[PDB]
RNA sequence: CGCACGGAGGCGAAGAACCACAGAUUUCCGAAUGAGAAUCUCUAACAAUUGCUUCGCGCAAUGAGGAACCCCGAGAACUGAAACAUCUCAGUAUCGGGAGGAACAGAAAACGCAACGUGAUGUCGUUAGUAACCGCGAGUGAACGCGAUACAGCCCAAAC
RNA sequence: GAUACAGGGUGACAACCCCGUACUGAAGACCAGUACGCUGUGCGGUAGUGCCAGAGUAGCGGGGGUUGGAUAUCCCUCGCG
RNA sequence: GCUUUACUGCAGGCUGUCGCUGAG
């Protein structure tokens, strides 16, 4: 059985979304929907997801831009992992 | 042209195959990518 | 004494005489409006069916098939051919109409195997044959000491390989001696000269 | 290496399920440090984590969950 | 207009594509039939005796 | 700790590596079977054709593959005949259908060294380039028998 | 040394350096769910009895294919039987 | 390749006959 979250996408553009827009970027499974990516992030990190934006990358994988709520800080979630 | 999800995965693989034989394989075998494809000079499928 | 079966047999010796003449004149009207392969509950010629191997048992199927009368439905040559190979009209197929009927029936019933067949008449444009087919997978047949041979793997698609009685007759295998030099053990082993 | 076949059989169906999620989290957190290209890595442990998850899933099949 | 070089310029149509069944770039996307394996035409794989010499 | 002799690290006396057998896992497309689609997608599926049937896809079957071999159908031409039409190439090439580990054949309405004789069937050697065919041209071409191989004979329909 | 002087490897020509090699022994697969053995059934003979024994068949004719098959191959088709 | 009252054949059309096909 396949897992939803593969690993975090950590690049410079991923950090600009983390420091400024409270968004965490993940490389997810391509069969996973926006709603499934939302649930899995909440169930793994104990955060509240507001919006998920996906893209099927030229690497064969799916990249997900996950926005957290104002109660949660993206920088603090990325530092523990 | 408009690409499908599968066409995108295939083009993605072709790009990954286009990389060089790593520096360490040259040392391990004690001394060449034959599948070197160029976007202009060569032709892909579909 | 005579069997009731012997009377069905004696009627079929002359299908254009007696009560059978009237019966066939009526039946063919319904048959001409029927399909290519029609499964029937009971055989029209019980004597012949039973004589050929039929039993009123589970997994034993009978089906009437209509095949067209006449020679080959041949297309004329579209390239260079010598005079001997330029014919269309007088060419006839090497397989008889009965064998075409058996094959069409076996295809309508992919799981079943052809046991035998017999003629049930003709009109001006077509011929009718009833094919006795058997279910090799039904336990009512796998336990039958008279029919269980048909359950063997090598009996699979027996009709398409000419293993039927009509198959063996059309292959020229009837005679055991003179005349069957190019036919036995097979037409193919003898270079296709039979 | 740290987890043997006998030790997984000494566990209960609920202890295997809990050990499965624990190793999956250690694998995801190892794949996170690899995504950033860290220096205090252990290349042999990330290999053993995959084999250990395979071992638990094999025992879950043998015992009937 | 010449049949050679000037007629080659109009060639931007996609016909033969990667096949779902065999993996060859022979699936005609307009006919929906593979020229290599026969996908779309037959359940059986396209094979012919002339693809080799008679006694081979 | 594959090919593959690197760097880092790791596993192995809790007996690893490696080999044999058995088992687990085994994505998507693929006969491809819920429907569609260039390997993806859309809303519970033996699709289709069949047998049985509790008449419900409940129980089953078929499909496709395989080096060639095998069996059943369709069936050329170059060529040879110093032309060419029958003939020949050849029932060959090629095509359609189908089985198996081998196929097919097979226990005489046989043979017919005519016998006071043989005794299912393949195959091998021979019979023999004989008999037979044939613009009686070029060419084509068996069988019975014999010596071997291996051997094995049986079941229905009907009578009652 | 040898029931082992087959072959290979090893820094150059190796029976005796190493793997093997002869000898002996083990396992699996095939033969084969066969042979042998066994259980059960029951072989056969006399006399009488025209009770039974497979039809578009046997066979004939028209037209074709095929074969060495010639009047005397095998088959298909149409009609008759 | 093409032509035709070249040789030989093959489709096709027309026509008789048999089968389908029966009653007065
Ligand atoms: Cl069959
Ligand atoms: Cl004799
Ligand atoms: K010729
Ligand atoms: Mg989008
Ligand atoms: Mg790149
Ligand atoms: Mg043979
Ligand atoms: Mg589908
Ligand atoms: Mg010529
Ligand atoms: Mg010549
Ligand atoms: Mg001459
Ligand atoms: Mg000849
Ligand atoms: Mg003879
Ligand atoms: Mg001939
Ligand atoms: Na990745
Ligand atoms: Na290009
Ligand atoms: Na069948
Ligand atoms: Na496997
Ligand atoms: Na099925
Ligand atoms: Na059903
Ligand atoms: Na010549
Ligand atoms: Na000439
Ligand atoms: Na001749
Ligand atoms: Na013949
Ligand atoms: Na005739
Ligand atoms: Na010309
Ligand atoms: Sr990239
Ligand atoms: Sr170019
Ligand atoms: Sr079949
Ligand atoms: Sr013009
Ligand atoms: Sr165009
Ligand atoms: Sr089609
Ligand atoms: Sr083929
Ligand atoms: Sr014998
Ligand atoms: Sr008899």
């Amino acid at each position: 059985s396949w897992d939803v979250i593969k690993h975090p996408h950590v690049t410079e553009k991923a950090m600009n979304d983390m420091d400024f827009q409270n968004k965490l970027q993940f490389a997810v499974d391509d069969r996973a929907s926006k709603g499934e990516v939302a649930d899995a992030v909440e169930e793994q990190y104990d955060v509240t997801v507001e919006q998920v934006n996906t893209q099927n990358t030229m690497d064969g994988e799916k990249k997900a831009v996950v926005r957290l709520s104002e109660d949660d800080d993206a920088q603090e979630v990325a530092s523990r992992i | 042209g408009k690409k499908s999800k599968a066409t995108k995965k295939r083009l993605a693989k072709l790009d990954n195959q286009n990389s060089r034989v790593p520096a360490w394989v040259m040392l391990k075998t004690d001394r060449r990518n034959h599948k070197r494809r160029h976007w202009r000079r060569n032709d892909t499928d579909e | 004494a005579r069997s009731a079966y012997s009377y069905i047999r004696d009627a079929w010796k002359n299908p254009g005489d007696g009560q059978l003449a009237e019966l066939q004149w009526q039946r063919q009207q319904e048959w001409r409006n029927e399909g290519a392969v029609e499964r029937i509950e009971r055989p029209t010629r019980l004597d012949k069916a039973r004589s050929q191997g039929y039993k009123a048992k589970q997994g034993v199927i009978v089906a009437r098939v209509s095949v067209r009368k006449g020679s080959a439905r041949k297309r004329r040559h579209k390239a260079g051919r010598r005079s001997k190979r330029q014919g269309v009209t007088r060419i006839t197929r090497r397989k008889d109409i009965q064998r075409v009927a058996e094959e069409r029936a076996s295809r309508t019933f992919p799981n079943l195997r052809v046991l035998n067949s017999y003629s049930v008449g003709q009109d001006g444009r077509q011929k009718w044959h009833e094919v006795i087919l058997i279910d090799p997978n039904h336990p009512a047949i796998q336990n039958d000491d008279d029919l269980s041979w048909i359950c063997a793997d090598d009996q699979a698609d027996r009709v398409f390989r000419g293993l039927t009685g009509a198959g063996r007759r059309n292959r020229g295998l009837s005679g055991k001696g003179k005349g069957s030099e190019k036919t036995r053990p097979s037409l193919r082993s003898n270079g296709g000269k039979g | 290496t740290v987890l043997h076949v006998q030790e997984i059989r000494d566990m209960t169906p609920a202890e295997r399920e809990a050990e499965l999620d624990d190793l999956k989290t250690e694998l995801l957190n190892a794949r996170a440090v690899q995504a950033a290209g860290g220096a205090p890595e252990n290349p042999g442990r990330i290999k053993e984590l995959r084999k250990a998850i395979a071992r638990i899933k094999t025992i879950q099949g043998e015992e009937g969950d | 207009t010449g049949a050679g070089t000037p007629s080659q310029g109009k060639k931007n149509t996609t016909t033969h594509t990667k096949c779902r069944r065999c993996g060859e770039k022979s699936y005609h996307t307009k006919k929906k039939v593979c020229s290599s394996c026969g996908f779309g035409k037959s359940a059986k794989r396209r094979d012919y005796e002339w693809q080799s010499k008679a006694g081979e």
